[PDB]
């Protein structure tokens, strides 16, 4: 009627009021368990993933040299990520650290808490990235037939990679450095391929183990991940070629399933 | 064919009418040719459906014709994705898991109505019958196949009627109905010259010409003749259709809400089709014509139990919705065991033991007054003793005759010697049974005195009757005329002996003069002959009928559950109402008009009616009102009861009651009543002590031929409904806890809290067996409380079963799941705040780097795997609440302390199906990833749990006060 629906419209917005207060009063409960500086499991993160900076859609690098705009969406992605490593954004002390300029054992910077507060990073500069820095070569590589990934390992919070005790590098150094290999993915891939060159910090082709543990984006804010640059300086015309690269170690696992954890694959095509 | 049958006519044209002869018959020549006009007479039941539109109509019907909407609207989406160039292919597993769907609940229908079917068929009464019979003036042997008109067929008794013939020729046939040779009542049915096709013939010799074959018969009728009669749809098939129509109405309105917001908001047509196949698949209660063909079964065997043998199926879904009872008073009423305790002679009223006498009367033998009452009482009895065992007491020997004759037998023998040796010298020559018509059993003795009467005629029957055709009374063995004070003594004596609610009869004797009626004589039955009036009025014997123990708890049942009970009996309307107000039929503090006025000690005219709430009104009374006056009698007063009424007017009572928007119920044991048995919604056949035709005209039958199973009838035909509402709550709990999700997924953009695969598990594995589990469930405390239901203006899905089960209890399903969602994601990066408008950069197969709240960088499976484990917890949360959704949907008004959480023990076999399902889900399905189920870890299934001890506690003290304040507006707007 006209006012006993005052007394069914004050029921319902008493139990919805206290069904949301309910609500609410447990994920505030819950919450009071996890922790504002690490995640309570890493079970999902914990073998970290590897993957390639030019963010590539479908696993495909396809461009033509003499066409500027094939390539300019991947010499144009390459530069908003490697705006962060310019030397121009590193000179604040207060922030960042100058480690050394040869691979070292892992920093501790302390502990999982509020002690210290803010903690340094230490700095990553350009100009390692030989040929592929960006600082004499305004494309990297896509300007001739040289394409020029950036490798990253994906950030794992309090994560410290451990190096194996594949072929040797030859330049081993294996106490403080990750190694990583690209190559063909198949034999008329391996055959095809051509000549590969990576660029990382001090000539040693993998991820220094100084940069980490990772601590966490309110302990390390301004963190700059290692990069290794790969640069296929001659492959085959005309083809799509299939190349995966692998980081090797005994932290690292690989699963068949996840076709980006610890490894992965991209197919480089150059057209002429 | 034709609605009259021809039997007015006599013998020398019913020959012409249809070409017939009385006494040859018809040659071959002409009785082939009239058997092939006609065809064959038998009684077949072959007639069934093609069966291939039956195969058709279960193929889709109800809810078949939504789940197939939504499995074409699946095949869509499944061409829509690919031709975005991605196939996942888990469109083609819900898919062929829909169709499934239907082709299993096919099989299971076609379960159905077969199981159901059997039970059905075990529920039916024979009757001893046989085709073969030697006819046709020439005693030779012809089938019942060769019977057509033109035929004149013999019979004999102890069989049945070979075919619906007119009898022309008969000696004083008996059926179950006298049968002769003249035309006596329009209607064919009791005409008293027609012979039914398989019906009884009880004994002597009948000759009649065949009147009809097959489609002429009047009970083949449209029997050959194909058609559909006996579809008309039961009650619960009317609440399922209106379930059907709620259910499609309410998707139908979800659907087209989210599609004219999705069109504006910019939701590609994707996500509005997935939503369309989610509600589908979700808001369909497919396991429910299951657990509707169990109810029913339990619910039959449960009766059958309880000696309520109900045989047709709209009979169970009726009996539990009876308002009106019209039964008897001897047999449903009383033991029907009478025990002789009172006499009455010389205006004196004489006490006798009713049991374990063991010795003999008080009163002396030698009296004038009591040998002739006595030795009166031995002769007119005609019930015998079992022969073979003469050696168990009195009352321990049967009898085949009337109960009342074995009390008169039970009597006699213990007080006086031997009854066959005066039998025998008071030769018989004809009898007259007992009919209920006739109400006495004249006899025709030959006088062995030295004075040669030749002819003594003595006979009982009801009281008032024999002294209105009574002149004279006896006392001291001297004649003398019934003066006033004879006739008042008599009718105070009446009352006397009727107070205690004991019937009576009337005793008589007469002897012949010789000078008028000489020693050779013939005696007929239906000439008058002999005088039968101003006869010897003897005494009166009284005999003690006690009701049956269970009979008075029955009647409070009724009276409690708002069933209103009427007695039809035949008897005066004063032991008629000594025994109800006995039985409880007419209450205490209840007062007729007669007895109002009494008190008021005035005349009956001179008070206000209304001031009587009970009506003791006797047959004649009825017989002369108008229909509109037994209508207002019906509705103004309480309790009624047609005493001295005429078993055919049960017709009238219950025609008159059936005009009043109720449900009757009577209960008749002859075949007088069986037109009455037909026109009442649950015609009722007395059991141990019933004829074939009633229990053929029956819709149910009695087997403890005793009240109370009437009502433990109605008390179990109420669970069908009662454990309905909470099979079809139960169901639509789950039900917005699991399209939510979706919502919420499309709106506020998190990533997908639970699959459309995981909402049909929830639905295949929790929903199926809980619910069946439910259907065992015993009776509430209120059952026998609560009025009786209506047909029309109660459901069995009203909206407040809805409203509770979708806006209350699934709204407590879907914080539970949520908390959980949010337990998993929480724990392993993403905090609920970070997941806000997540979905599309979750979704991207290209993003193998997205950064959660603690700065780290997930790949696309792993994103994927937190995904599945965040719809597997999901899934556990809505199996844990709905553990607790099951127990608190075993009632409706009382608690768990009282049921009992352990007395149904189907329950916990529900709730093991539930954790074994999940179990096997997570850990058995989740070991190698697929159908989007992984391994759950071990607080991840106790998480929901304090949230299921919320909805057990809302809905306890939601009933509290339910019990506490009935009709408070509590009872009235939060009662489902
Ligand atoms: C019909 C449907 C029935 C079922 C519906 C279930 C709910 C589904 C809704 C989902 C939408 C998203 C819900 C988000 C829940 C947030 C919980 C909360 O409270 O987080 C407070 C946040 C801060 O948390 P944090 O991420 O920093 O904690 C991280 C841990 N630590 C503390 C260590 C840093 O504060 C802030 O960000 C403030 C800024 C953002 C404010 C957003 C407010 C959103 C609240 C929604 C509640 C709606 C309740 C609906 C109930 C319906 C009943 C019928
Ligand atoms: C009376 C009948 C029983 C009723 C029980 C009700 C409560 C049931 C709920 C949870 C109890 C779970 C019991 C089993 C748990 C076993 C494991 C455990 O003990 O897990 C506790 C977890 C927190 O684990 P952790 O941080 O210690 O792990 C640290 C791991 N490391 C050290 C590697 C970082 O608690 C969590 O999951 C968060 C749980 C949030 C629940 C909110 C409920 C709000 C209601 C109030
Ligand atoms: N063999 C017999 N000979 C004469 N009278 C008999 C008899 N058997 C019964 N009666 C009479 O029938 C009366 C008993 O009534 P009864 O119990 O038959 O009523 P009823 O049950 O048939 C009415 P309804 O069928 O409508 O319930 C007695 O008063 C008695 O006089
Ligand atoms: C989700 C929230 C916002 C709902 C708010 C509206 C609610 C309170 C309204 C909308 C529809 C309403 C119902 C509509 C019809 C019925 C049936 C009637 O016999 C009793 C009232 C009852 C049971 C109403 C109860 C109140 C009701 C449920
Ligand atoms: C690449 O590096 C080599 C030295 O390692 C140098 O000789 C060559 O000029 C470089 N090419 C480009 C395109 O910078
Ligand atoms: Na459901
Ligand atoms: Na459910």
């Amino acid at each position: 009627t006209g006012g006993s629906w005052f007394k069914i419209l004050l029921f319902y917005v008493i139990f919805y009021g206290c069904l949301a207060g309910i609500f609410i009063g447990t994920i505030q409960v819950m919450l009071l368990t996890i922790s504002e500086l690490k995640p309570t499991y890493q079970d999902r993160v914990a073998p970290p993933g590897l993957t390639q900076i030019p963010q590539i859609q479908k696993t495909e690098i396809s461009f033509r040299p003499n066409d500027p705009k094939s390539y300019e969406a991947y010499v144009l992605n390459i530069i908003r990520f490697l705006e962060k490593y310019k030397d121009s954004a590193q000179k604040d002390d207060m922030i960042f650290e100058d480690c050394g300029s040869m691979p070292s054992e892992p920093k501790e910077r302390g502990e999982f808490n509020h002690e210290r507060g803010e903690r340094k990073v230490c700095r990553f500069k350009l100009d390692w990235l030989g040929n592929c820095s960006g600082l004499n070569d305004e494309s990297y590589g896509y300007k001739e037939g040289k394409p020029c990934i950036i490798i990253k390992l994906n950030r794992v919070l309090g994560f410290k990679p451990k190096p194996p005790k594949t072929y040797p590098l030859t330049m081993k150094y294996n106490p403080n450095v990750l190694p990583v290999q690209c190559t063909g993915k198949r034999d008329e891939d391996k055959d095809k391929v051509g000549n590969i060159e990576y660029f990382g910090m001090g000539g040693f082709y993998g991820f220094p183990l100084q940069y980490y543990p990772y601590y966490g984006k309110l302990l390390q804010p301004k963190y700059l991940q290692p990069l290794l640059a790969v640069q296929f300086t001659n492959l085959t015309l005309d083809t799509e070629i299939r190349i995966e690269c692998k980081a090797y170690g005994e932290n690292i696992g690989y699963s068949e399933k996840d076709r980006f954890q610890g490894r992965f694959d991209v197919k480089i095509e150059v057209k002429s | 064919g034709m609605d009259l049958d021809d039997h007015r006519l006599s013998n020398t044209e019913l020959e012409q009418k249809y070409g017939t002869n009385i006494i040859q018959g018809l040659s071959s020549v002409r009785a082939t040719e009239l058997l092939a006009r006609d065809g064959p007479n038998t009684l077949t039941p072959p007639k069934q459906t093609p069966e291939i539109i039956k195969f058709l109509k279960q193929m889709v019907g109800g809810f078949s014709i939504l789940l197939w909407i939504g499995a074409a609207l699946c095949w869509i989406a499944f061409v829509i994705q690919y031709v975005n160039n991605s196939a996942s292919l888990d469109n083609v597993y819900l898919g062929a898991i829909l169709v499934l769907v239907v082709i299993l609940t096919g099989i299971f229908a076609y379960y159905q109505e077969a199981k159901s079917t059997n039970i059905m068929a075990s529920f039916s009464k024979m009757i001893p019958q046989q085709a073969l019979v030697i006819r046709d003036a020439e005693k030779k042997v012809i089938s019942a196949e060769q019977l057509v008109v033109g035929d004149v067929v013999e019979i004999k008794g102890g069989d049945q009627i070979p075919a619906d013939i007119r009898l022309v020729f008969s000696q004083g046939c008996k059926v179950d109905q006298a049968r002769s040779t003249e035309f006596t009542h329009e209607n064919p049915l009791e005409t008293k010259n027609i012979g039914f096709y398989s019906t009884t013939c009880l004994e002597g010799t009948a000759t009649g010409i065949v009147i009809n074959t097959g489609d002429r018969t009047i009970i083949g009728r449209i029997a050959s003749l194909a058609s559909g009669v006996g579809s008309e749809k039961t009650p619960i098939a009317i609440e399922i259709e209106h379930f059907v129509h709620i259910v499609a109405g309410v998707a139908v309105s979800i659907d087209i809400i989210f599609f004219i917001t999705a069109v504006c908001m910019k939701y590609y047509v994707l996500d509005a089709i997935i939503f369309l196949i989610s509600i589908i698949v979700a808001n369909v209660p497919e396991g429910l014509l299951a657990t509707v063909t169990v109810t029913l079964s339990l619910t039959a065997k449960r009766m059958a139990k309880k000696n309520c043998l109900v045989k047709n199926l709209e009979a169970v879904e009726t009996l539990g919705s009876t308002s009106i009872i019209c039964s008897d008073k001897t047999g449903t009423l009383t033991q029907n065991r009478m025990t002789v305790a009172h006499l009455w002679f010389d205006n004196q009223i004489f006490v006798a033991d009713t049991s374990e006498n063991q010795t003999k009367q008080a009163f002396d033998q030698s009296s004038g007054t009591w040998a002739s009452l006595s030795k009166i009482i031995t002769l007119c009895n005609r019930a015998e003793f079992r022969p073979g065992q003469e050696s168990v007491p009195i009352m321990k020997r049967t009898v085949v005759g009337d109960a009342s004759e074995t009390a008169l037998l039970k009597f006699s023998e213990v007080i006086l010697g031997d009854v066959m040796g005066i039998r025998k010298r008071n030769h018989k020559v004809a009898e007259i049974p007992f009919n209920s018509t006739n109400k006495f059993q004249l006899s025709i003795h030959e006088t062995e005195d030295p004075n040669n009467k030749r002819f003594l005629v003595v006979m009982k029957g009801a009281p008032e009757r024999i002294l209105e055709k009574c002149s004279t009374i006896m006392i001291n063995g001297q004649e003398q005329p019934l003066d006033k004070s004879s006739a008042d003594s008599f009718h105070t004596a009446y009352m006397e002996l009727g107070g205690l609610g004991e019937r009576v009869l009337g005793f008589c004797h007469l002897y012949l003069p010789a000078e008028q009626f000489p020693q050779s004589y013939i005696f007929d039955v239906d000439s008058v002959n002999f005088p039968t009036s101003n006869f010897c009025f003897v005494g009166l014997l009284s005999m003690i009928d006690p009701p049956r123990s269970t009979v008075p708890d029955a009647v409070s049942k009724c009276r409690s559950a708002g069933i209103k009970v009427i007695m039809v009996t035949g008897d005066h309307p004063i032991t008629a109402k000594a025994i109800a107000k006995s039985v409880g039929i007419i209450s205490a503090n209840n007062e007729t008009v007669e007895d109002i006025a009494k008190r008021r000690n005035i005349a009956v005219e001179q008070v206000n009616k209304r001031e009587a709430k009970a009506a003791v009104v006797t047959g004649m009374e009825l017989k002369d009102m108008t229909p509109e006056q037994l209508d207002e009698l019906l509705t103004n007063y309480q309790e009624i009861v047609f005493a001295r009424t005429s078993p055919q007017q049960k017709l009238i009572i219950v025609e008159g009651c059936q005009r009043q928007d109720a449900i009757v119920a009577v209960t008749g044991d002859g075949v007088n009543d069986s037109p009455a048995l037909k026109k009442a919604d649950i015609g009722i056949a007395m059991g141990i002590a019933g004829s074939d035709a009633a229990k053929n005209a029956a819709d149910m039958v009695l087997l403890d031929d005793n009240f109370a199973s009437i009502v433990t009838g109605v008390e179990e035909g109420r669970l069908i409904f009662d454990n309905l509402k909470k099979t079809i709550a139960y169901t639509l709990t789950a039900n917005i806890a699991e399209l939510c999700p979706f919502l919420i997924y499309i709106v506020a953009g998190l990533p997908l809290p639970i699959g459309t695969i995981t909402i049909l598990f929830i639905d295949l594995g929790t929903d199926i067996i809980p619910s069946i589990a439910l259907a065992y469930e015993k009776a509430e405390s209120d059952i026998m409380n609560r009025k009786p239901r209506h047909k029309k203006k109660d459901r069995l899905v009203n909206t407040q079963l809805a409203i509770y089960s979708y806006l209350h209890i699934g709204l407590m399903q879907a914080l539970g799941g949520f908390l959980v969602y949010f337990t998993v994601y929480a724990q392993q990066g993403f905090w609920p705040t970070s997941l806000i408008n997540l979905r599309v950069a979750w979704e991207t197969d290209d993003i193998n780097d997205l950064e959660d709240s603690y700065g780290q960088e997930w790949t696309r499976y792993q994103r994927k795997y937190l995904e599945w484990t965040g719809s597997t917890a999901f899934f556990v949360a809505i199996m844990i609440q709905q553990i607790a959704d099951l127990i608190i949907r075993k009632t409706r008004r009382n608690s768990i302390f009282q049921q009992g959480l352990f007395r149904n023990k189907v329950i916990w076999v529900g709730i093991a199906s539930q954790v074994i399902v999940a179990l096997i889900l997570s850990y058995g399905l989740g070991s190698v990833p697929a159908l989007s189920f992984t391994m759950l870890r071990v607080q991840y299934w106790f998480v929901a749990v304090p949230h299921a001890i919320l909805i057990w506690v809302y809905d306890e003290m939601r009933k509290l006060f339910i019990r506490l304040y009935p009709g408070s507006w509590w009872d009235k707007n939060m009662y489902y």
